[PDB]
């Protein structure tokens, strides 16, 4: 099969924000929140 | 809802008092001993400007918004100042414009030929990311925003020649502009004009002659390109050179305005009749944003000194500042009646006419659109990611939020406060204390939601004047900017509604040379003072801008206050670098409905994807946060709970009969309108689907127990009105618009009144 | 009932544990709730995978492979078996007060991380700054030869 | 198709010889504005090869191979039990990868080009770093 | 320069601490980096509020009120002094592996708390169920007599 | 003799941010590894 | 939680290494950060696969099969486990100067390689020129007789 | 890095070979060129699959199955291990040069012939590289005096 391993190892031209923050937040999921009890 | 005592205004609300504005930590501030009258008629206010997204990767140069990106990178990035930022940019531009090697090397790169001419047909394409990546190596700096402004300059001058690919794009956010100018903001508006004069010379480079000789001859040497760029770079550098200090211009034009505002200047240091007759001083003298900027200047600095030649230099530095302001800027001059027309006022009146409670509020417009996106990375350990909007979820939530905006007006909240305070009033005058003031500004709680900040620290900042040092810079620098805006907007409202203002000069403790403050001359026709002053002579002299509001009449807002939603739909192909995670929220939810049917409890769970029309639980999607909707609903909730607590406090000590029946009828009328409101919410898009799903989960659980169908005349109506109230609370629970503690307390208030019983008692017929 | 792939590894395990020692038989009879006879507890194991996992939790040396194989072949039993087999650990008296001294410092680590990038980027940057200087010289020398 | 195979073989041989002469001439310049001229010329050829292969890969049979290879991975991944697919496969690297693969596989399914020639012509773009400095794609659908 | 409102209460407390013991004078001289003589460190206190705050961190027995007064007057000395005053506390070797044993159980606390409501709702429900039966009987008898 | 030292300090501060940021980053890279493992474990259990 | 497929290969190997020597137990307790007891470090291994990989790297004789099977079945732990597992490969004092002398040779090798083809083509051509002349005579005899 | 599926079969095989005999040290020093310690060559095998294939090809007692498994798993090392796995078969004294042994060598000669051109061209280039250095100087001095 046509290999793409040489084409695979590239790099994207990185360029900095004006404001930092929100870095390590890529893959996180907390539990769903409940509703209040009804009466 | 911020509650203050108009009498003990020092310890009550120090963050908005003028004594704190000109440096009085104590309460010692004079009544109008020595006075000089003044009439303000203009102000420098910003426009109706909210934050937005702007893209930089293209070949355009928009000078006003590169100036705005400098504002946000210098201030909101934690850097020094936009003054120092423009100084380092002039140094950078000088180094790349007075250097001929750079404009040859990066034309050799982007043309491919060092010495020999190129033919008109053998013209290739290089993307601007590549020329940026080698400009970073050839002309190094530490600020990416210089490399962007060089990159799209050269892409602008080469784009008709066809040497660049038009493919890539790239977007940042711009921030929230203050309305009322600080001293530092005036300095920055003087530097931004010089930067705009810098950049509009780069924006006018055409290469029409180069394109014309390209077409006419068929070829061109790379030396013509290297000359035609390095000539235009130096034509902007020639505009860059020969400027004034913005600090020493603004500090000198504010000090002479101080010396011809004050009533007690020395005869020695006193502007003569030439500079006083400078063309424009008669307009900068009757201006109010400059007064509050002067107060802030002498607050921060402590004093003021002149540097310029006070006779002929300063009589031609002033029109330079006039041109810097009168240029298209954020800050534009407007009449004083225009800038503060969303404020409203009402009061609760005694039999003598005296106020007991006075309410001041902002009139808002409910924003009722909403967006749902998903974040998609580009490569691992690279935050270059871009994010895809999803219609069919945002459309559902927009169609649910659009009926809720037609029931939550802001005038109909103060209109309910007044009915409470007229229904619980006794017959007895108010002498023991001044009329307590509540001020309902949804913008405080809206920024508390937008920056993820505790509301206690903002209420503490407005109360004791000072801000906290524990929290970080990106929240403290917005807290202090917001607090200056509230002080300035209060004084614009007070002066526009009492135009009889008279400037004194504080010299009691006098930690300064001269620090000015207004007083007001409002006529009252009252007898007992609210606050603490003397009411003598048919009119009162008060130093503080809040008591002058406490003596007004009811005022009606003519303009709503508008916040607009951010734009993810239009540019959906660019990559996003601004923090999307602080301005978006995770959306997942679980709720359950329980009902007892003949000594047996039946529970029906429900999830959010079952309500949204989805079948599969998707877990990547995020909602852009609805801070305006959430702030209006939070102000409504806090006012409902406070009104109920005051009526429960007054019903116990009524000690009367007709007044007691009035308080009870007021509570019953209150709770049934609350119930009808929530039930009208529970017939919308998400609510009706929650009804039609929870009924199905209940019915297929009564399957094993054979039971006889009931009367289906009232029983259908009662169970319908209970399921709709549940759905109406659940939808405002699942959107972020209501916490579970406050939904639970609101359910307790609705439950202990037998409000559903009093509503079903008007669906019978006797 | 119970899967035979599980049973072929679980039944000789429990039978060999009983043959090794009989004192565990009354223990699993009290823990599961069966009669103390080995035929009764073995029929309970062959009948119920929850009972089988409880027995394979009560015997731990010779039953770990059979327990993990039951956990492979029966995915539905996992949460119920973990809920039934639960023992709360004891807490040290000084643990929360010792933890409260570190709030001033995990915040410092996170403020370093927000600047550097990932937590992994912080770890790799700290390793690179702790690294020797001859590696910097070797990097500059390989780039000096024309190798990248 | 012997005439068309001849034309594309001559094109491939001359295209590899051009990169060989440029990469050989950069090492012997000892001059900055000539090293930048050769480094600009190589980038400027690599991006045009990428544009040509993607214009082939978004024609009829290339577009069909794109839709088929995306759809089989979508069905395989939804059977696996995780549906991050329509997000993560329409993005700046993993769409250029699939378009360039399809534009080469149509030439291999014809007679016009060999598999080792396609793999070396892939390694050219893999080494020029022109796959990650372009990102946008003009499709014909 | 230090403001006189702080200085009036800040100077004699430091002077009384020096008159109590001179062994702390060498400590504060090596800590700030001034001369060991009391007049030199007192001039440094009067001329720099950061040096004043570092001295009021070295001694805090009597200088606590003066430290709070300089804290309430200048915020920026605190913003810099939190950075300049940092001691990394000792961590136990058993701490993180000890904390791993509680993962199974804090999850159980949160899964109860999400159902009950708040943390305070869980604590009050725990107390109400742990409460005596005679309180339930008293509640029932007050409801029997007609009270609510 | 200290022009060699102060120039390097100010060049490092230009890259990092403020001098407060430089002090805090120097403290973090001087800090022990157990705190990094502790923060990794609290993130592993699901606590931000 | 660690997979049962990994756990079947991981837990008895760690238990066998501890039963073989207890001197590794304090070593892995100090490396991971748990209590020194085998039950506590085994709870840590069963709880966290990063801790499992750290233990299977610390015991090096018997844990290679379990380490590579963990690396197969948990592919996402590899980067963080490589970040935590780093030791300085010690450099020699003469290595950089000994390396700098070979630029004269590697450039000639790469130029001959470009002339021939690949490095494989260069090695095969060098073997063909190293091979005996009798083979050239034999292949000429086969070409004269007709064998191509 | 090295594949774990083939590493689980490749590492204990060469480990058992080293534990069986220490005579492979000269082989792994001459064939690979790595450092003489047994840990450095094992790290070289774990880092480089070409070095792993050389260590599987240097012995034929037990590593043949691992060599065939690595050949089936990683096809890109096949031609390189075929090139480095070449021993010049000395002579068979008869006339029949059967292709059971000589096929690789005659194929290598014919590959070099397909590179160069004629068989006589290969023999001529073989001889011209076999010649002395002084004939190059003689040809250069005749071409310097003005003859060609």
């Amino acid at each position: 099969p046509t290999s793409m391993k040489a084409l695979d190892h590239t790099s994207i031209a990185s360029v900095a924000p004006l404001e930092r923050g929100s870095v390590d937040t890529d893959d996180r999921n907390s539990a769903p929140r409940r509703g209040a009890n009804f009466s | 809802m911020f509650n203050l005592k108009v009498k003990d205004l020092n310890g009550s609300a120090r963050g908005l008092t003028q004594a704190f504005a000109i440096g009085e930590l104590k309460n010692q501030l004079s009544v109008g001993a020595l006075q000089l009258p003044l009439q303000f008629t203009r102000t420098f206010s910003a426009s109706m400007t909210s934050e937005l997204l702007w893209e930089v990767g293209k070949g355009n140069i928009d000078p006003v918004m590169y100036a705005r990106l400098f504002f946000q990178y210098a201030q909101a990035g934690g850097a020094l100042s936009v003054d120092e930022l423009v100084n380092q940019f002039t140094e950078y531009h000088q180094s790349t414009a007075c250097n001929p090697e750079i404009w040859r090397k990066l034309t050799a790169y982007i043309t491919g030929s060092s010495n020999r001419a190129i033919k008109a047909d053998a013209v290739g394409k290089v993307p601007p990311t590549a020329i940026l990546e080698q400009l970073r190596t050839l002309a190094p700096s530490e600020h990416e925003l210089f490399h962007h402004i060089t990159t799209d300059f050269v892409c602008h001058v080469l784009s008709p020649l066809g040497f660049i690919l038009p493919d890539a794009a790239y977007v940042y956010r711009v921030g929230r502009t203050a309305t009322y100018p600080n001293f530092y903001a005036l300095v920055d508006c003087v530097r931004a004009s010089d930067l705009r004069r810098m950049l509009t010379a780069l924006s006018s480079v055409d290469s029409k002659m180069l394109q014309a000789t390209f077409k006419a001859k068929g070829a061109l040497a790379p030396a013509l390109i290297s000359q035609h760029l390095a000539n235009a770079a130096t034509t902007a550098f020639e505009r860059s050179r020969g400027n004034f200090d913005a600090n020493a211009v603004v500090s000198s034009v504010l000090t002479i305005l101080g010396r011809l505002w004050s009533p007690s200047t020395p005869k020695e240091l006193d502007p003569s009749a030439r500079l006083r007759n400078t063309n424009g001083i008669d307009q900068l003298r009757s201006n109010l944003a400059l007064f509050i900027a002067y107060q802030d200047m002498v607050k921060q600095r402590g004093r003021a000194e002149v540097i310029f030649s006070d006779e002929e230099l300063s009589s031609t530095i002033i029109p330079w500042f006039i041109e810097a302001m009168s240029e298209v800027s954020p800050f534009k001059l407007r009449p004083i009646n225009e800038t503060t027309s969303y404020i409203g006022q009402t009061s609760a009146i005694d039999h003598m006419g005296q106020p007991s409670h006075v309410v001041v509020y902002e009139d808002w417009q409910f924003a009722k659109e909403i967006t749902a996106f998903t974040p998609v990375k580009l490569a691992n350990n690279s935050n270059q990611r871009f994010l895809d909007v999803e219609p069919g979820i945002s459309d559902r939530m927009s169609a649910t939020l659009a009926p809720i905006g037609n029931t939550f007006a802001v005038s109909a909240f103060v209109k309910n406060r007044t009915a409470v305070y007229e229904a619980v009033s006794q017959r007895g005058t108010v002498n023991s204390n001044g009329a307590e003031m509540t001020l309902g500004f949804p913008s405080v709680v809206e920024r508390d939601y937008a920056l993820d900040r505790d509301p206690m620290v903002a209420i503490a900042a407005l109360r004791t004047g000072i801000v906290d040092e524990s929290l970080e810079a990106r929240a403290s620098n917005d807290l202090k900017r917001s607090m200056f805006n509230y002080y300035a907007a209060v004084m614009h409202y007070a002066v526009a509604h009492n135009p009889e203002v008279v400037v004194s000069e504080h010299q009691g403790v006098a930690a300064e040379q001269g620090s000015l403050y207004l007083v007001w001359n409002v006529r009252t026709e009252l007898r007992i003072p609210v606050g603490y002053n003397a009411i003598e002579g048919g009119s009162i002299r008060t130093p503080e801008p809040l008591e002058a509001i406490a003596y007004n009449k009811p005022i009606q807002p003519s303009e709503v206050l508008q916040a607009k939603v951010l734009d993810l739909a239009n540019h959906t192909t660019s990559i996003h670098i601004w923090p999307w995670h602080e301005a978006s929220t995770e959306f997942a939810y679980e709720d359950a409905y329980s009902v007892t049917i003949r000594n047996k409890r039946y529970t029906a769970e429900v999830k959010e994807f079952e309500l949204l029309g989805l079948g599969q639980r998707r877990e990547r999607v995020r909602i852009l946060k609805p801070t305006v909707a959430h702030a209006i609903i939070q102000m409504w909730y806090s006012w409902f709970v406070e009104d109920d607590r005051t009526l429960a406090a007054a019903r116990r000590t009524s000690r009367d009969d007709a007044e007691k029946l009035a308080i009870d009828g007021r509570r019953m009328q209150n709770a049934v309108t609350l119930l009808r409101k929530i039930e009208m919410i529970g017939t919308t898009g998400i609510g009706a689907s929650a009804v039609h799903l929870a009924q199905s989960r209940i019915v297929d659980q009564m399957a094993g127990r054979g039971l006889i169908d009931d009367s289906s005349d009232l029983h259908v109506g009662i169970n319908r009105h209970r399921i709709r109230i549940w759905a109406g609370l659940a939808v405002l629970q699942m959107m972020g618009l209501l916490s579970r503690s406050e939904a639970e307390a609101l359910t307790k208030v609705l439950g202990d009144s037998n409000a559903l019983g009093m509503v079903v008692a008007t669906t019978d017929i006797d | 009932m119970l899967l035979p792939v599980v049973a072929r590894a679980a039944v000789p395990a429990i039978e060999s544990a009983i043959a090794a020692t009989p004192g565990l038989v009354s223990r699993i009879a009290a823990a599961i709730g069966s009669k103390v006879s080995p035929s009764a507890i073995l029929a309970a194991v062959k009948s119920n995978p929850v009972v089988a996992g409880l027995t394979l939790a009560q015997i731990g040396s010779t039953g770990y492979d059979a327990y993990q194989q039951l956990l492979e072949n029966h995915p539905e039993v996992a949460e119920m078996l973990k809920d039934l087999s639960f023992k709360a650990d004891e807490i040290q008296p000084d643990f929360i007060g010792n933890l409260g001294q570190y709030r001033e410092e995990l915040e410092l680590v996170e403020d370093a991380a927000r600047f550097v990038g990932g937590m992994s980027n912080l770890i790799r940057l700290r390793q690179a700054l702790e690294l020797d200087i001859k590696y910097y010289g070797l990097k500059m020398q390989l780039n000096d030869m024309g190798y990248r």
